């Protein structure tokens, strides 16, 4: 999604559903290859230690002056009619300048946006309908005429324009947690295994304190841990090394 | 890239008809609208009509039956049929891309349609050099006099458009069924009379090109 | 899509008696020479399990998934192709689809529009055989997917064998806080009758953190023919319902369950 | 004809100030949720271009100083800070009711320090006399304000019959005014008097900007 070939429009933002995987979030925070990094309700330093049911990477492009409208509970033409964020948005929004990638000779006019809609969209909603609306009862039904504006306006992304007009590839990282079990987690940074030393351990499922040492025992291919007769952990299998 | 310059008209007489062909570039003609206006004939800027995105046309109250738009998607050319043009209708016509809220995002250079009973006249360039007694300090001024031409406009350039910084293009003065346009440029002594200077001209109405070295 | 089999012969709901089947490792904890007492969803030993079979009769009914279901498959022709799990088996909500198309094991969770009579078909079983699948009447379409898993490529031998049943594939399916724990056990047999009276410990196969409510299920089966006049091969499967009873697990020195006791 | 009374007609705004251009309208309002109009800017050597659509949005190519608001009838454009690159006329196009007429046109002038025009004259060449006429040209440039009166004077008396003027508006980069004046003389009239004078009176320059030439300079 970060290195995608091209981003969609702001009214037809592509909802990239991601589930059943693990990936680092601070890798982008400490990348120094972004123009905007502002999370809402969660810090990027702690996001690695949080699990969620599913996440969405909403890809779209907007102008530099329009990035201010991408926020939870913020009004605007692209916030109310193209892509609204909820008041309880516990995700993160990121963006980066794409003037050297999305620009074209004389300006890229392929990107579009919904200038207005009859009603405001719900959070995490997109509308690709080209239906036009009139002021009075005069029916247009397709082509324009007699004050029935066309809602989808085109973007002007010139290669030599100011920073407020250059294209910015935005990626809204939404997070969701429901009764279903959490599938999207971050990486748990492991340490070097120390043997024959009384050291505290923190394995995949079990934790404790004791002397870590190998033996001649053989667990089954699926058995990850081991306990004695009294339900006390007596042996384990290292998650990294079999 | 985005340029809607016009062409086709040379000279119009009162109470006549003539079409204006506007070049299309920078957008798809089949999905974008095309507007048509004039250039401030007396009072402020006016509006003639518009061709919507592949539908019907709308026009002004006064130009409902007189002016008409015809969009040719095969040749990518928009024709603008005019009727009942009077001497007071002399103005420059422009084409523009239709926007979202019936806006005119981008524009074209257009063409000046002169409506008058007088007949056309080709240009006649003359050299404008300073006098032999003119005192200066290693600097000289030059010009090109397009006197006795009709109708407007006329493009004046310096060495096929080499000089653009110090060149000054003045408007044409209205004479008796004629026009007199003036141009000037400030250049150092190292460029003249040391080097040769050739002033070019282009009359879109008559398609005349008169070369004259100063 | 809309294909429903008409060659299905009507038979009563036969059943048998499982001796000690339906036992598995409730966790990944190694134990050596001890008897671990635990109360979880196990099959009661010496209980009854429904007898389904697929011959030239075809059993794929909508069966219940209240607490948990145990599968025991006696096959010699590899007729089983997967299982359908869901609440109502329709596109109204999400449903877990487990299927084997003879090349990859596809496990997905979408709004599958399951058919009333789903089945797979093997074409050209007579000459230039190649035992390839082309027909897949499991569902019409699928939207709003939340899980997707595809195993490594392989080549399944779907050749119809004669004589006794040679493959005993046993599985367990339960939902623990959304974590669908799937167990597996494959062992050879020489069986000419109903379910064998023996003992076999079922190891975990996969763990699918999906998080959906399953109340009904079905079983996929392959067919052979060289579209309702199809016939089945030679295979049989069983359905046993789990219950939360206490069981002992006799672990040997190597960590395998050699015996168990239904309390 | 929508009567879009754009007022004032022109303003002399200096560097680092705020410009105000009003636009009154009557027909009409309630398009979908607002009743705003479009704004434009026409340079004297380029056709206009769309700056602000619905009076609330920017456009690529110009800085963010262009903004504004408006009520159901009156609409205002706000250019803040104004610099020496806004020598152009602004219009107001109605989009809620047809016809899509424009405003009267408010021309913002770059209020810079005053300057006197240049001094230069072009005697006629021998080719001009060959054609029968004799056209002299007087080149005045880089002066401000535009208030200037160029008049010719033959050796006999002041000539105000064949006095021509070509008023060039304030260029975008060059924030000064320019004007080229000429005189219509014939071959016989050119050989009548000895010298011919290009007189001019600028508002700032108290002394007249005068430049003459002799007939022998050819």
């Amino acid at each position: 999604v970060f290195n995608a070939t091209r981003f969609a429009s702001v009214y037809a933002w592509n909802r990239k559903r991601i589930s059943n995987c693990v990936a680092d979030y601070s890798v982008l925070y400490n990348s120094a290859s972004f123009s905007t990094f502002k999370c809402y309700g969660v810090s990027p330093t702690k996001l690695n230690d949080l699990c969620f049911t599913n996440v969405y990477a909403d890809s779209f492009v907007i102008r530099g002056d329009e990035v201010r409208q991408i926020a939870p509970g913020q009004t605007g033409k692209i916030a109310d009619y193209n892509y609204k964020l909820p008041d309880d948005f516990t995700g993160c929004v990121i963006a980066w300048n794409s003037n050297n990638l999305d620009s074209k000779v004389g300006g890229n006019y392929n990107y579009l946006y919904r200038l207005f809609r009859k009603s405001n969209l719900k959070p995490f909603e997109r509308d690709i309908s080209t239906e036009i609306y009139q002021a009075g009862s005069t029916p247009c039904n397709g082509v324009e005429g007699f004050n029935c504006y066309f809602p989808l306006q085109s973007y002007g992304f010139q290669p030599t324009n100011g920073v407020g007009y250059q294209p910015y590839r935005v990626v809204v990282l939404s997070f969701e947690l429901l009764h279903a079990p959490a599938t999207v987690c971050g990486p748990k940074k492991s340490t070097n295994l120390v043997k024959n030393k009384c050291v505290n351990f923190n394995f995949n499922g079990l934790t404790g304190t004791g002397v870590l040492t190998e033996s001649n025992k053989k667990f089954l291919p699926f058995q990850q841990f081991g306990r004695d007769i009294a339900d006390t952990t007596d042996a384990v299998r290292d998650p990294q090394t079999l | 890239q985005v340029q809607l310059k016009q062409s086709g008209p040379s000279l119009v007489q009162p109470s006549q008809s003539l079409s204006i062909t506007c070049t299309v570039s920078g957008f798809s003609l089949t999905s974008y609208g095309v507007h048509w206006v004039r250039q401030s004939p007396g009072k402020g800027l006016e509006w003639l009509g518009v061709m919507w995105r592949g539908g019907n046309t709308d026009y002004n109250a006064a130009f409902m039956s007189r002016l008409s738009i015809t969009k040719d998607n095969s040749k990518s050319q928009v024709f603008f049929k005019m009727n009942s043009l009077q001497t007071d209708d002399t103005a420059i016509y422009y084409c523009a891309k239709n926007g979202g809220a019936h806006a005119m995002d981008f524009w074209g250079q257009g063409t000046s349609v002169t409506v008058s009973s007088a007949k056309t006249t080709p240009p006649s360039v003359y050299p404008l050099a300073p006098g032999s007694a003119a005192q200066t300090n290693s600097m000289v001024t030059l010009g090109c006099l397009v006197k006795g031409y009709f109708p407007e406009p006329v493009t004046v350039t310096w060495n096929s458009g080499s000089l653009s910084s110090g060149v000054h293009t003045f408007p044409a003065v209205l004479q008796s069924d004629l026009y007199t346009l003036s141009s000037s440029v400030t250049v150092p002594s190292s460029t003249w009379p040391s080097e040769t200077v050739t002033c070019n001209v282009a009359h879109p109405a008559s398609s005349t090109k008169v070369d004259k070295k100063i | 899509q809309c294909v429903n089999l008409t060659t299905r012969t009507q038979l009563p709901p036969a059943y048998t008696n499982s001796f000690t089947r339906g036992v598995y490792y409730p966790d990944k904890v190694f134990r050596s020479s001890v008897l671990h007492s635990t109360q979880d969803l196990f099959l009661p030993f010496f209980s009854n399990v429904t007898w389904f079979h697929a011959i030239h009769r075809f059993d794929n009914p909508v069966l219940p998934f209240n607490d948990g279901v145990y599968f025991a498959s006696t096959e010699k022709s590899n007729i089983i192709r997967g299982w359908i799990f869901g609440t109502t088996l329709d596109s109204k909500t999400q449903s877990l689809l487990i299927v084997n198309n003879a090349t990859n094991v596809v496990i997905k969770v979408c709004e599958f529009q399951f058919c009333n009579d789903p089945f797979l078909g093997v074409y050209y079983h007579k000459n230039n055989k190649s035992w390839m699948e082309s027909e897949f009447r499991v569902y019409s379409s699928a939207n709003n997917c939340t899980f997707e898993y595809v195993s490594q490529p392989f080549l399944m031998d779907l050749e119809g064998k004669q004589g006794n049943f040679k493959n005993l594939r046993e599985f367990v399916f339960k939902n623990i806080d959304g974590y669908f724990k799937i167990y597996s056990k494959h062992t050879p047999i020489n069986l000419v009758r109903d379910l064998p009276q023996g003992f076999s410990a079922l190891e975990p196969l996969v763990d699918l953190p999906i998080g959906i409510n399953i109340t009904r299920f079905q079983t996929l089966l392959a067919l052979h023919r060289s579209s309702s006049g199809w016939t089945a091969g030679a295979a049989a499967y069983y359905v046993g319902y789990l219950q939360p009873r206490t069981f002992l697990l006799k672990y040997n020195e190597n960590g395998t369950i050699t015996d168990a006791v239904d309390c | 004809n929508i009567v879009l009374t754009q007022s004032p007609a022109s303003l002399a705004v200096s560097l680092g100030q705020r410009a105000t251009i009003s636009c009154r309208a009557s027909e009409s309002v309630d398009s979908y949720g607002n009743s705003f109009l479009h704004w434009y800017q026409q340079k004297p050597g380029q056709p206009p271009k769309l700056l602000i659509y619905l009076a609330s949005n920017l456009e690529s190519g110009v800085p963010a100083r262009f903004s504004g608001s408006g009520s159901r009838t009156d609409f205002t454009l706000t250019i803040d800070p104004v610099e020496a690159d806004d020598a152009a006329t602004y219009y107001c196009q109605q989009n809620n009711e047809d016809p899509f007429t424009f405003g009267s046109g408010t021309k913002l002038e770059i209020k810079r320090a005053d300057a006197a025009p240049t001094v230069s004259i072009f005697p006629p060449s021998s080719e001009q006399l060959t054609s029968g006429g004799a056209s002299v040209v007087c080149f005045l440039n880089n002066f401000y304000p535009k208030d200037i009166n160029v008049k010719w004077k033959i050796d006999g008396s002041e000539r105000q019959n064949g006095v021509l003027n070509s008023w060039t508006d304030q260029d975008s980069k060059d924030s000064t005014y320019s004007m080229s004046s000429t005189l219509t003389l014939t071959k016989d009239e050119y050989e009548r008097h000895n010298s011919y004078t290009c007189e001019a009176t600028h508002k700032t320059s108290t002394s007249p900007i005068v430049k003459s030439f002799n007939r022998n300079e050819c």
